């Protein structure tokens, strides 16, 4: 997260980072419950053997609070392609239940119709992350979330250098440095309604970090609710 | 305008059914007695920043 705040103690409970064998943070999730995680599809591909952390706020030392999960079943999109990073959308079943507390609390689903008309025509999101806090630069210690306008549908397709599927929508600044970054992928874009916070959207890429001209593009979780019901099912 | 007007008066889901403001929640939350409020059933309820 370029720019932004960082997330204070309680803010952002239902961000999840997924981990390597080094324990590094290289994408991010979403709680959805205590047995689901919400994330990108290409990020399945950044490691072989991946656990999830949830709770952490600081990467550098062990708060007391956070939690490592291990995945049962890895359920990735099917429609999913690198050529076109549509359908950037996975769930994952942890073998062991989330323990919810303080820092650690699943983010709403909200339901197709009312989200479209409600939640996506709201000025702003919000989307949070352990990602890069500047184009170059390395992976955040702590964890960042930043208010992201939404973006005029047809403007910010003027605006890609590749083709906006209706499975991604644009969120961020054109000019203002405030952006998300390499390494927040996966991570959680959700809509604030009267202080209750949904779902809406998954960092999916972007082209670069907060370049003038340029935007946030996340995958739109309306278009897969029905898909993610079926995952947390299966 | 229902559902156009104030989310219905909704705390969460709003839909319109036979020409009426229809108020639904998501899991975890209990529709209030007066089918408006979302009334959450646990100590970490969906969509809640936890600040204790
Ligand atoms: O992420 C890409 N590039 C990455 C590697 C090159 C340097 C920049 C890096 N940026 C990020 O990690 C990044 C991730 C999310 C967000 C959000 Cl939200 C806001 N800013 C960012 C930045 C990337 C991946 C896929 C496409 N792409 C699209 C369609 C078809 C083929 C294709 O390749 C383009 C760009």
């Amino acid at each position: 997260i370029v720019g932004g705040q960082e997330c204070k103690d309680g803010e952002c409970p239902w961000q999840a980072l997924l981990i390597n064998e080094e324990n590094e943070g290289f994408c991010g999730g979403t709680i959805l419950s205590e047995f689901y995680i919400l994330t990108a599809a290409h990020c399945l591909y950044q490691a072989k053997r991946f656990k999830v952390r949830v709770g952490d706020r600081n990467t550098e030392q062990e708060e007391g609070g956070e939690a490592v999960h291990e995945v049962e079943v890895v359920i990735k999109h099917n429609r999913f392609t690198k050529e076109t990073y549509d359908f950037d959308i996975a769930v994952l079943r942890l073998k062991t239940p989330i323990t919810f507390r303080m820092n650690v609390a699943p983010a709403c689903l909200p339901e197709r119709d009312w989200a479209e008309s409600t939640l996506m025509t709201q000025k702003t999101g919000i989307v949070s992350g352990f990602g890069r806090t500047h184009e170059k630069g390395r992976q955040s210690t702590r964890l960042k979330m930043l208010e992201v306008p939404y973006v005029d549908r047809n403007s910010c397709k003027l605006s890609s250098s590749f083709i906006i599927t209706q499975n991604m929508f644009c969120a961020g600044y054109d000019t203002k440095q405030e952006d998300a970054c390499q390494g927040d992928s996966g991570g959680p874009h959700v809509t604030r309604f009267k202080d209750t916070y949904f779902v809406t959207g998954i960092v999916s890429w972007g082209e670069g970090c907060a370049r003038k001209g340029k935007y946030g593009i996340y995958t739109k979780v309306t278009a897969f609710l029905k898909w993610i019901d079926r995952s947390m099912k299966t | 305008k229902l559902c156009s007007l104030d989310n219905g008066d909704c705390d969460q889901f709003c839909h319109e059914e036979q020409n009426s403001v229809v108020c639904s929640c998501a899991r975890g939350y209990t529709l209030a007695d007066n089918g408006k409020a979302c009334i959450p059933t646990g100590p970490y309820p969906c969509g809640k920043q936890t600040l204790e």
